């Protein structure tokens, strides 16, 4: 089996710009290559066939080229609904094998996180749970650090994290992180907050409660 | 016209078989293969092999031999993927597609989704999160799915009228059991003023829940 190997995994582009998607390849497969694209929504559709030849329904601004163990996918005119995943495949000797594939995304500016923080519900409670929500909404670039501070102590173990993917309206990200523990664990300390390092400020954003 | 249809969602314990079915349309179903693709949630695609409609010999990969096995049944148009001894790692979606000329994969199947897991049918547990009695112009409401099992659920707000400002975060796996949570922002002069309802529907279990978001108090 070859290795087909795509350097980079996540790339950025503004809208309107041409981008270029590389693939590499262990050993030679004389221009037996095939492009592939994923939405967001998970189906997949080919693009490129035999390195250039645009299979049927595929936009022009779309081109391939290359030869040997090196090749590339352009789109030129970048467009919103060209906001996927593109997979490189080799069919020169079997098996076939799929690239790394690389994930694209729009560049725009950039935004401050908007940090909330939640107690437990007063219905959690009664079940004996108690999750301490905090959501991170609307930020730019996708590069960005949590730390619960428990009674001035980080508190490593029990944080619950979910990340969203590239906002399709404003192109933003946003982050749900949740500490997780029973009702017993709530009432132990009381002083719950929520650090939001980020690139958009020098001191990371704080949002805290106590339930006293 | 051409497509190819694919089985539902299985749910199977670790050690057990599960079975897969590709029904071929609008073309003659013994000029192309079809071949098999595996997908882990977050990773990228593996193909696993193909399988010739005639001669019905399959052609696996290098890790998908000895638990996987491609069949078909040429009077019913249907190609067949079975994994046996079911393990962690065969949690994936299944894609089917045929094979084309120049060895493209064209007319790619919806997906079967595979889940391996020795967790019961469970309802989530819906709760309301209002921020703290302590302004702004904004106001960031939420909604905590917790616990549930399996995949999917629904969540609308205000019976699919508020659509703006929601950021619905995907479930994250927490001892066996999948936990959600959406957010939604709306000014201040429409909330507590107006009644904010999450709708939270588990159809594996049965399970619709309405839950009003009230003040803290």
């Amino acid at each position: 089996d070859i290795q087909m190997t795509q350097t980079t995994s996540s790339l950025s582009a503004s809208l309107g710009d041409r981008v270029t998607i590389s693939c590499s390849a262990s050993q030679g497969i004389s221009n037996y290559l095939n492009w592939y694209q994923q939405k967001p929504d998970g189906t997949v559709k080919l693009l490129i066939f035999y390195t250039s030849t645009l299979y049927s329904g595929v936009p022009s601004r779309f081109s391939g080229s290359g030869s040997g163990t090196d090749y590339s996918l352009t789109i030129s005119n970048l467009e919103p609904e060209d906001i996927a995943t593109y997979y490189c495949q080799q069919y020169s000797r079997f098996p076939y094998v799929f690239g790394g594939g690389t994930k694209l995304e729009i560049k725009r500016a950039d935004a401050a996180p908007t940090v909330s923080i939640f107690p437990p519900s007063s219905e959690q409670l009664t079940s004996g749970g108690a999750s301490v929500v905090c959501f991170l909404n609307n930020f730019y670039p996708k590069d960005i650090n949590v730390k619960w501070k428990i009674d001035g102590s980080e508190r490593q173990n029990g944080v619950l994290n979910s990340w969203t993917d590239q906002d399709s309206k404003d192109s933003t990200y946003s982050m749900s992180s949740t500490l997780t523990l029973t009702k017993d664990e709530y009432e132990r300390h009381n002083s719950y907050t929520c650090e939001a390092t980020h690139k958009t400020s020098t001191s990371p954003i704080v949002k805290s409660f106590n339930r006293n | 016209q051409i497509q190819l249809v694919q089985s539902g969602p299985e749910l199977k314990k670790p050690g057990e078989t599960v079975k897969i079915s590709c029904k071929a349309s609008g073309y003659t179903f013994t000029n192309y293969g079809i071949n098999w693709v595996k997908q882990a949630p977050g990773k990228g695609l593996k193909w696993m092999g193909w399988i010739n409609t005639i001669t019905e010999e399959p052609t696996f990969a290098e890790e998908f031999t000895g638990r996987f096995a491609f069949s078909l049944e040429t009077s019913a148009s249907t190609a067949y993927l079975q994994i046996n001894n079911l393990k962690n790692e065969d949690t994936a979606t299944y894609f089917c597609a045929r094979g084309s000329e120049f060895g493209r994969l064209v007319y790619w199947g919806q997906g079967a989704s595979v889940t391996v897991s020795s967790a019961k049918t469970t309802a989530p547990s819906v709760y309301p999160l209002a921020p703290v009695c302590g302004t702004g112009s904004s106001v960031t409401l939420g909604c905590l799915v917790k616990g549930y099992f399996p995949e999917p659920v629904t969540l609308t707000w205000n019976s699919g009228s508020l659509s703006s400002g929601v950021h619905t975060f995907p479930a994250v796996l927490q001892s066996d059991l999948y936990t959600l949570s959406s957010s939604v922002t709306v000014t201040s002069s429409t909330w507590p003023s107006q009644s904010i309802t999450c709708n939270v529907a588990h159809p594996a279990s049965s399970t619709k829940v309405d839950k009003k978001i009230e003040p803290r108090g």
